[PDB]
């Protein structure tokens, strides 16, 4: 084959020199021919400190609605994504305050998370989730007993 | 001396002539301060296709203004029966007769109120008449 | 414990299946209801001053590839004329939830091959008030639970993928005036060295 | 969930015992009143087709059959004259209805081929002619032809049933056996393309090996109509007991009442009497206890109070019932010691008596609704009783030890109770409920559940199960029960009681009642509820545990747990409720043998196990193929709209 | 591929074989319970089945090939990659080993061609 | 009267363990005093008898394994008129003797059933 | 690094597709063979786990980086919990259909 | 699997229109495969991918005088579609200018956009029927390059950040010697597509001429921002001919050579090139290395 056009036109250094100027009188040119470290730092304050109240009180009646029972999976499907996206989720001296308040608000909302499945009872605390697992009291241990 | 207990189950009011006697039973049990070893304890069954039972020869308490009860339980394996229970009340009077009074009651209720109060219970007339024989309906459907 | 297999037969399979095919019904009934897409049906003036701000967002975002000679005078020209000129996903899991408690409630399905709590026992055996009955053998709606979690593998495989003007302007530009300028072409040289080299 | 199953799941042997004398109806001529099954207090007298061989009724009554006589002014009615107290009842024939009747003064009343038969029966010159062939078997035969055709048949050789039996009826070559024969199992399944089944499978199946008080043993199929399979005559008086020999069940050894046992080979088809041999001491056998089944030997109790260890082809202890106390005995190498006797007084009367079944384990205790758990009282060799007390008038619970013989828990109910109607104990898993009836809250039937616990506040278990402790009960250091206890009202009077036996217990084990008027419901144990709080401190408080019923002291009676739905059934005074645990968990075979072998299958807990006969397939499908047709159908407009936004935006 | 279709549908022979026979064995264990576990044939078919199962998910991948856009000839591009690369300087090298243009809706004006000029050059190449 | 508590072997005759005092509504209950324990080592298995001379014999009430430190409560139940109905011999870590306690029997339940308001 | 997100979007599909297959039929085969909780879980972590260092082996040919930015973190997670919830399905399918 | 190659390959002339740019051979073998190809098995093809293909179909026919196959093209598009489209309005529109009827096609656009004015459906819509009546209006009045340029630069007034129309602008200033409003356009289409490696290259190119057309102080200085882009072009692409083309003429045109540690990797990238790219590739870039 022959190479590219625009290749036979870019080693002639007098091909340029030939190519001409038209003349531009009535030719159309095309269409058009501190506070920002503040405002970041508001932003990122934002990002980190007004994502909280989601994980306030709102959510507190959220939880609070559901009245703890295990009888639904939205609920607990709920509770496990408070639980993991906050573990999933975890000039320069003033946004390490808030950097930190996310993080350990993120966890407060794991906390609200773990206090509904504690709620529910889902959490094995008690003697009532380790009874299968539990031995027994082996009474005879060499008798046997009949009766009439 | 010894009273009577009358009674009818109306059957033939009803439609349902075609039944086994045997399957309804009465069933006497006497309560309120018998003055005998063991309460009397007697069942009867029909005594005609009308439906008419009796109970005879009850043992009765002796003395003016005296009285024995007795529960009288109409059982049945066909129908359901709309009295449940039946206390009875036989009152020796000084008038020389021998007042015999039923009161209606259902099942999982006392029969005397306390002393320390009285809702009373629904008088029954005399025979008597268990009322509403409807049928018992064993089998659900499904 | 001795199940019937019917059960199995009847309950597994037809449970999966109306699942899979509500599954896809939400993916068909979302695809017909959403007709929206990234653009709207707007007259020409209207998207001709989203182009215009657009055009400001795309130069905030990709003045990196220009130079400052090309970049300042974008931006002059920008700021002269913008300153100048969640229930419909729950009702069919209700549906299939009622569906499921409705014609196999009653009835043990299965034995799980994981043992859970005994709070369980409250949610994954409905129609069953036995108390000696360990959580491992379980009613149709834990096999509800369970095909909700683990069926988007099976809606992968089938192939469905599983499920006012002038103030925003003047807001634009006041973004737009702030800005620091970062180009990508002023230590581009030394990039291309430390990349093929 | 029992309208299709009513006389089919069940089924009843109506049984009179031996025709002793036969009535010919007069109002009818194609009825019948037989008296029959002569005890020394009562007579059954019955009224039955001749022409169809079904009883059309049955009455228990108190009159013997000489007593019971017919009236001179009306043979169509019967006058029984109890002449030990003169008490005399006329009852009418055709219905039973009961006539006239007084204390006083009784009317004046008159007196009442085949393979080897033995008697004739109801002559009747039109039509109905009964031959009693055997012993105890009874044909009819009609005349529709002049040829006297067989028409129905009967065998009351089932009468006063004593016990009873349940008989239930390298690697690369591997693979190849394997992969060849499915390869030729599928060859052979699309070469031929191209109930009676799962009863065996669920344990339905099953043959009853009734023993009757006249000697005889029976083969009475469950998954049939009580269809007898096989029959034998052992020729011996009074057999008493009987049980398997070995674990393969394919032998028993029938005791009898002069000293006899009996090893008789029970086949498929029939059984053959093995051994006839006698015992050692062979006066009179009253009672014999099994023990320890892999090592065959037995505890035949006398008439006499007298014991034998008997044997055929550390410590062992035997606790003993009577009328009049509870004794121990122990066996230590090969001789019967007694060990203590719980005696009562002159005034006392033990009415009712149950061992601790021996209840497969599943749950240590109940988990409440804080999760912490109630642990049970889940130590063997309890024994629960009742004492009736005639001085006092009280009924006394007692909970034994049965190794060491002390009482653990007593309870006494004053409650006026009379000793003239049934009264029962049935032992659960940790719990007793025991029936009888009184009079002072109200006269009906009382139903009293002693739930016991090893302690009342939650998670406290006080028995020790570590590994390095084993106890020794002989000793009495065991732990103690703590109770809780209900009494709930029953408008029947109930006979009897049993606990419904199931293949590893899970299910909730139902009480299961005969009552006197011979119908048979059941209670769950749930429904009896020890720990109850009533519906206004349920729902407040939450220490109850998941879906905890309520304290309901009134037990209406379920007419949908009647089992005997519209049967006649009449069981006698013996009438031992059975039952038989099967596969197929949430089943269990109830029987009441004893003068009709009634037998069905209940599910406490629903039939959990098992797919229900009306499941609705039909809507099942209907709703997939629907979904199969809207997916079919809304595809196109799915791939039209996609392809309009691929275009027109 | 061919391969990746037949390990799909031997894999799927073999786990359906050894699934049945796995439930007639533990269908047969619950009927002799009224110990003894799996016998080593059927495991290792379970196995044998997970392995080529595996093996033709893995061998469904294709290396991936292109023809170039301009020549016409018996030659195919591969970089012998069985995914593509994510880095812009990797991922147009498909592009440019092909011979095509990924913003070549905006670099070759296809709105702007003038129709009558492409007619007539067609039109003199097939005249000539 | 005087509860004579006394083990004894299979054949051979009692051998005391002790004497109890049951008495009558002094003031209380009918619960009992210990007047005599016996020091004697006994250890196997024996059947126990609690021999009232006035009123009320027991051949053999218990049969257990006792050991020479008899740390077991010697139950009396009694009767609603104050006599000893039966007598048996519960276990008791903290006793370190035989110790007589009486039981009186608990009253059984009564049901709810609805009063005439 | 630029990444063409085209390519990260279809490698992305390519190993969902990989690891979808993997759960599934490693759920049939844990219920076919009967296996229980613990024993499962590992089972299903061990062969899961080597499926995808097959994937880094054969497929990404000893380098992911080139085929996915944070391999760690796109080919051993962010499918976690969705294989292992397909596993735990096929598994309770595979074990109660056998 | 040829089939799926084909496939790809007739996709990726789809979406990148290289038909557009096809010799009357490529669009004769283009047509060849093409109908080989759609009368075939059609099994990973999808429907929206099977009507963009009969799309690129029917302008193939168009550009290979073939006006009635073309005809009966747009017509099963029509029959599965209809006239409601862009695409299919600007086919109508190919139609309309083939069989005579420019002026025809011209009041059809126009009229259509007076329809598309208010209460319009999306930009790309109104963007590509105008682009149409811009490419109708220079056949078929014959314009000079002024009026097609002050029709694009009306185009860009009303409805920016279509990259299409600047570069078609930077098009007709490269044509000229308005370099400046050609780089201009240029940056505004890398302002577009950030990515556009080609538009690197293409404003490295434009920047290169006008240093060459200088002549002067000036030379060196736009020099250095057409290396710079050219660098940018092959950080965005490492088998880029153009953009290492540009890099290796810029950098011998700036004044540095004898291996001055970017040549020799110019030099290094086009040998890469020409070993395994393809034959047009290949060629260029021998005919770059092997120059003086
Ligand atoms: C359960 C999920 C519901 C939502 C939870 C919400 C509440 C959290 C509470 C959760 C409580 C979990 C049960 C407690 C376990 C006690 C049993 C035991 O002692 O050990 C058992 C093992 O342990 C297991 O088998 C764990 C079972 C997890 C099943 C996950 C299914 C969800 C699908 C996948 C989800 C991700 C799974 C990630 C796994 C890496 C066996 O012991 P043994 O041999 O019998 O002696
Ligand atoms: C006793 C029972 C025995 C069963 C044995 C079955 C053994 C399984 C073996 C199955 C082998 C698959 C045979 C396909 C034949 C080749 C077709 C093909 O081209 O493959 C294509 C797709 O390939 C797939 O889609 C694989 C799907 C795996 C599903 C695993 C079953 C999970 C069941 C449990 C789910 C629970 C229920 C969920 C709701 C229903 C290739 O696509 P690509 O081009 O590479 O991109
Ligand atoms: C108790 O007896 C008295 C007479 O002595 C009687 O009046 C009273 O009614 C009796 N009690 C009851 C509840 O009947
Ligand atoms: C009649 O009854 C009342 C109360 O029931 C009693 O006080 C009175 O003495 C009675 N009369 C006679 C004559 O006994
Ligand atoms: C008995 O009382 C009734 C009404 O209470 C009355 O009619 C009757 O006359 C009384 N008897 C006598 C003998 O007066
Ligand atoms: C006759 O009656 C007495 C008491 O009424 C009873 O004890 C006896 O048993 C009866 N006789 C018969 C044969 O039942
Ligand atoms: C059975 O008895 C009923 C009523 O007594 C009668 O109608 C029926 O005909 C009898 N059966 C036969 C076969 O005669
Ligand atoms: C009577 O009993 C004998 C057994 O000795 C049996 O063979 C015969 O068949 C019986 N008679 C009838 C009619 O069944």
């Amino acid at each position: 084959q022959e190479p590219y056009e625009w290749a036979k036109h870019l080693l002639d250094t007098k091909y340029i020199e030939k190519y001409n100027i038209q003349n531009s009188n009535t030719l159309p040119s095309p269409p058009g021919f501190q506070k920002n470290q503040i405002t970041v730092l508001q932003v990122q304050k934002a990002w980190q400190i007004a994502l909280q109240p989601a994980k306030s009180i709102p959510m507190n009646i959220f939880m609070s609605y559901m009245s703890g029972t295990s009888l639904q999976i939205i609920p607990i499907m709920t509770a496990l994504m408070l639980l993991s996206g906050p573990i999933k989720a975890i000039t320069q001296s003033q946004v390490q305050t808030a950097m930190f308040m996310y993080i350990v608000f993120q966890g407060v909302l794991m906390y609200i998370g773990y206090r509904k499945l504690n709620s529910m009872g889902l959490i094995p605390n008690a003697k009532g989730d380790w009874l299968p697992w539990e031995r027994i009291a082996h009474y005879n241990n060499g008798l046997q007993w009949f009766s009439d | 001396r010894r009273g009577t207990i009358k009674g009818r189950l109306d059957l033939a009011a009803s439609n349902i002539t075609g039944f086994v006697s045997t399957r309804t039973s009465f069933k006497l049990y006497q309560i309120g301060n018998f003055s005998t070893e063991y309460p009397y304890t007697s069942t009867t069954m029909f005594q005609d296709d009308e439906g008419n039972f009796e109970f005879a020869n009850l043992p009765l308490n002796d003395g003016v203004n005296e009285t024995t009860y007795y529960v009288m339980y109409p059982a049945s394996m066909d129908f359901n029966l709309k009295p449940n229970r039946i206390l009875i009340e036989f009152k020796n009077l000084e008038n020389g007769t021998l007042q015999l009074n039923a009161f209606k009651n259902f099942f999982g209720r006392e029969y005397f109120p306390s002393k320390d109060i009285l809702q009373s219970m629904k008088v029954h007339p005399y025979h008597k008449a268990p009322i509403r024989s409807y049928l018992q309906a064993r089998n659900v459907s499904i | 414990m001795l199940l019937d297999d019917q059960l199995k037969y009847w309950v597994l399979l037809p449970i999966s299946i109306v699942m899979v095919l509500t599954g896809v019904l939400k993916q068909y009934i979302m695809t017909l209801i959403t007709g929206s897409s990234a653009n709207e049906a707007q007259p020409r003036v209207k998207l001709t001053e989203w182009q215009y701000l657009q055009w400001a967002q795309l130069l905030i975002g990709n003045g990196g590839n220009l130079s400052s000679d090309a970049f300042a005078a974008k931006k002059e020209f920008l700021v002269k004329d913008l300153t100048e000129e969640n229930m419909a996903s729950f009702i069919p899991q209700t549906i299939i939830m009622w569906w499921v408690n409705h014609f196999f409630a009653g009835f043990i399905l299965m034995q799980l091959p994981f043992p859970l709590t005994a709070k369980f026992k409250e949610m994954l055996q409905t129609g069953i008030i036995c108390q000696d009955l360990d959580v491992r053998w379980v009613s149709s709606i834990s096999w509800y639970f369970i095909s909700v979690l683990g069926l988007n593998p099976v809606y992968n495989l089938i192939g469905l993928n599983d499920q006012q003007v002038d103030k925003a302007m003047h807001a634009m530009a006041n973004d737009l005036t702030i800005i620091q300028h970062e180009t990508c072409l002023d230590n581009v040289e030394q990039r291309v060295l430390k990349q093929y080299m | 969930v029992f309208s299709d199953d009513a006389f089919i799941t069940d089924w009843q042997l109506a049984n009179l015992g031996p025709w002793e004398k036969v009535i010919p109806d007069s109002r009818d001529r194609n009825r019948v009143l037989i008296l029959s099954n002569p005890t020394e207090t009562s007579c059954l007298v019955s009224s039955f087709n001749v022409s169809s061989g079904q009883i059309l009724f049955r009455n228990v009554l108190p009159f013997t059959i000489d007593e019971i006589q017919l009236d001179s002014n009306d043979h169509n009615a019967m006058v029984c004259v109890n002449s030990s107290s003169n008490h005399w009842q006329k009852y009418d024939l055709h219905d039973w209805f009961l006539l006239e009747e007084g204390v006083d003064n009784a009317p004046s009343t008159t007196i009442l081929q085949g393979f080897n038969k033995v008697e004739y029966f109801h002559r009747e010159d039109p039509l109905a002619l009964v031959l009693n062939v055997n012993d105890t078997q009874y044909m009819g035969f009609s005349a529709n032809g002049t040829e006297l055709i067989p028409v129905w048949q009967r065998d009351e050789w089932l009468t006063n049933v004593v016990d009873y039996a349940v008989l239930d009826v390298s690697l690369w070559n591997a693979y190849w056996l394997r992969l060849t024969t499915n390869w030729n199992r599928l060859i052979n399944l699309l070469k031929e393309n191209q109930t009676t089944v799962s009863d065996l499978k669920f344990g339905f199946a099953k043959i009853l090996i009734v023993l009757t008080h006249d000697g005889f043993i029976g083969g009475l199929d469950m998954v049939n109509k009580g269809q007898l399979i096989w029959k034998l005559d052992l020729e011996i008086d009074q057999g008493v007991k009987m049980f398997w020999t070995d674990k393969n069940h394919d032998e028993l050894v029938v005791f009898s009442h002069d000293g006899h046992y009996l090893t008789i080979e029970v086949t498929k088809d029939q059984p053959i009497i093995k051994s006839r041999s006698p015992l050692s001491e062979r006066k009179t056998v009253d009672s014999v206890i099994r023990l320890n089944e892999h090592d065959h030997q037995y505890l035949i109790k006398f008439e006499d109070k007298d014991h034998l260890l008997f044997k055929l082809n550390s410590h062992i202890f035997v606790t003993e019932h009577d009328t009049n106390g509870i004794y121990g005995y122990i066996i230590e190498n090969d001789t019967v010691k007694q060990t203590w006797k719980k005696a009562v007084n002159s005034k006392e009367k033990m009415v009712a008596y149950s061992k601790r079944e021996t209840t497969n384990l599943n749950t240590l205790g109940i988990t409440l609704g804080d999760k912490s758990v109630l642990y049970k009282y889940l130590y063997p060799n309890l024994a629960a009783y009742l004492i009736a007390n005639e001085e006092h008038h009280t009924i006394t619970f007692n909970l034994i030890d049965t190794i060491t013989g002390e009482i653990l828990i007593t309870q006494e109910h004053k409650d006026s109770p009379d000793f003239r109607f049934p009264m029962d104990i049935v032992f659960g898993e940790y719990w007793v409920v025991y029936s009888y009836f009184s009079s002072e809250p109200v006269p009906e039937q009382k139903l009293v559940v002693v739930e016991l616990y090893e302690s009342l506040t939650p998670d406290e278990r006080l028995s020790n199960s570590s590994d390095n402790f084993s106890y020794d009960p002989l000793t009495g250091h065991i732990n103690k029960p703590q109770f809780q206890t209900k009494q709930f009202i029953f408008p029947e009077i109930i006979k009897t009681m049993s606990i419904s036996k199931t293949t590893d217990d899970i299910t909730t084990k139902a009480i299961v009642m005969e009552l006197e008027n011979g119908q048979i419901t059941y209670i769950p144990k749930l429904l009896l509820n020890a720990r109850g709080k009533p519906a206004e401190e349920m729902a407040k408080d939450k220490k109850k545990e998941f879906m905890a019923t309520p304290y309901t002291p009134v037990i209406p009676i379920n007419d949908n747990f009647i089992i005997t739905h519209f049967r006649n059934l009449l069981p006698g005074s013996d009438s031992q409720l059975i039952s038989i645990p099967t596969n197929l968990e949430s089943t269990s075979i109830i029987c009441d043998l004893g003068l009709d072998v009634f037998c069905t299958r209940i599910t406490p807990s629903g039939q959990f196990d098992l797919m229900s006969p009306t499941f609705e397939k039909g809507k099942l499908l209907i709703t997939i193929f629907v979904l199969l047709v809207i997916t079919y159908f809304i595809r196109p407009s799915v791939s039209n709209k996609k392809l309009k936004s691929q275009w027109l935006i | 591929s061919f391969v990746s279709k037949l390990l799909y549908t031997v894999s799927a022979l073999v786990l359906f074989h050894s699934g049945f026979s796995s439930y007639e064995f533990h269908h047969l264990l619950k009927l002799n319970s009224l110990i003894s576990k799996l016998p080593k044939d059927i495991m290792y078919e379970t196995y044998a089945g997970l392995i080529l199962f595996v093996l033709a998910v893995f061998t469904s991948f294709e290396k991936l090939q292109y023809l170039p856009i301009e020549s016409n000839d018996g030659k195919i591009i591969s970089q012998g990659n069985y995914l593509k690369e994510i880095a812009l300087n990797k991922a147009t090298n498909v592009d440019n080993l092909i011979g095509s243009n990924p913003n070549g809706e905006i670099i070759f004006t296809p709105s702007f061609v003038d129709v009558h000029m492409k007619r007539k050059i067609c039109r003199e190449w097939a005249s000539n | 009267d005087i509860l004579q508590l006394s083990y004894s072997d299979d054949a051979k005759d009692a051998i005391p363990l002790g004497t109890f005092e049951i008495d009558s509504t002094s003031d209380g209950n009918v619960t009992v005093t210990t007047v005599n324990i016996q020091d004697v080592e006994v250890s196997g298995e024996y059947c126990l008898n609690a021999q009232i001379e006035g009123k009320l014999d027991m051949p053999c009430f218990s049969y257990m394994k006792l050991r020479t430190p008899l740390k077991y409560d010697l139950i009396v139940d009694v009767d609603e008129d104050n006599e000893v109905k039966q007598v048996s011999l519960s276990y008791d870590e903290t006793n370190d003797a035989i110790t007589a306690t009486v039981r009186y029997p608990e009253a059984g339940p009564t049901a709810p059933v609805t009063k005439l308001k | 690094q630029i990444n063409a997100t085209a390519n990260v979007v279809d490698n992305k599909k390519r190993l969902l597709f990989v690891q979808d297959s993997s759960a599934l039929v490693l759920g049939l085969v844990a219920g076919f063979l009967q296996i229980e909780s613990v024993h499962g879980f590992i089972w299903f972590l061990i062969l899961y786990n080597l499926i995808n260092v097959i994937y880094i082996v054969w497929i990404c040919q000893l380098q992911p980086g080139k085929f996915y930015q944070s391999p760690l973190q796109d080919i051993f997670f962010e499918s976690f919990f969705r294989e292992i919830t397909g596993f735990v399905m096929a598994w309770t399918f595979g074990y109660a259909l056998i | 699997m040829l089939k799926d190659l084909v496939r790809e390959k007739l996709l990726t002339i789809m979406n990148t229109k290289a038909y557009t740019q096809f010799n009357p051979e490529q669009l004769l073998q283009l047509e060849n495969e093409m109908k080989i190809y759609m009368k075939s098995g059609d099994s990973a093809l999808t429907e929206g991918n099977y009507f963009f293909l009969m799309e690129m179909l029917f302008y193939v026919l168009v550009y290979r005088n073939q006006d009635v196959d073309a005809q009966v093209v747009y017509n099963t598009l029509r029959d599965r579609l209809g006239e409601n489209s862009y695409k299919m309005v600007i086919m109508k529109a190919t139609l309309l200018q083939i069989n005579g009827n420019d002026k025809g096609a011209i009041e059809y656009l126009e009229n259509l956009l007076n329809d598309d004015l208010e209460y319009e459906t999306d930009f790309v819509t109104y963007v590509s029927i105008a682009k149409k009546l811009i490419a109708i209006k220079t056949t078929s009045k014959n314009l000079s390059q002024e009026s097609v340029l002050k029709e694009v630069v009306a185009l860009t007034d009303k409805f920016p950040l279509d990259a299409e129309l600047w570069w078609y602008a930077s098009e007709i200033y490269f044509e000229m010697g308005q370099f400046e409003k050609a780089c201009y356009c240029l940056e505004q289409v890398l302002c577009i597509t950030p990515f556009n490696y080609a538009c690197f290259g293409r404003l490295s190119e434009t920047l290169y001429y006008e240093a060459l057309r200088s002549k002067k102080q000036t030379k060196t200085e736009l020099l250095e921002k057409a290396l710079k882009n050219a660098l940018r072009s092959v950080e965005l692409s490492e088998l880029y001919l153009k953009g290492w083309a540009l890099v290796n003429i810029i950098s011998r045109e700036l004044g540095r050579n004898k291996q001055n540690d970017l040549i020799k990797l110019s030099a290094s990238k086009l040998k890469e090139i020409s070993a395994k790219s393809n034959n047009k590739d290949k060629i260029t870039a021998e005919l770059i290395l092997n120059k003086i």
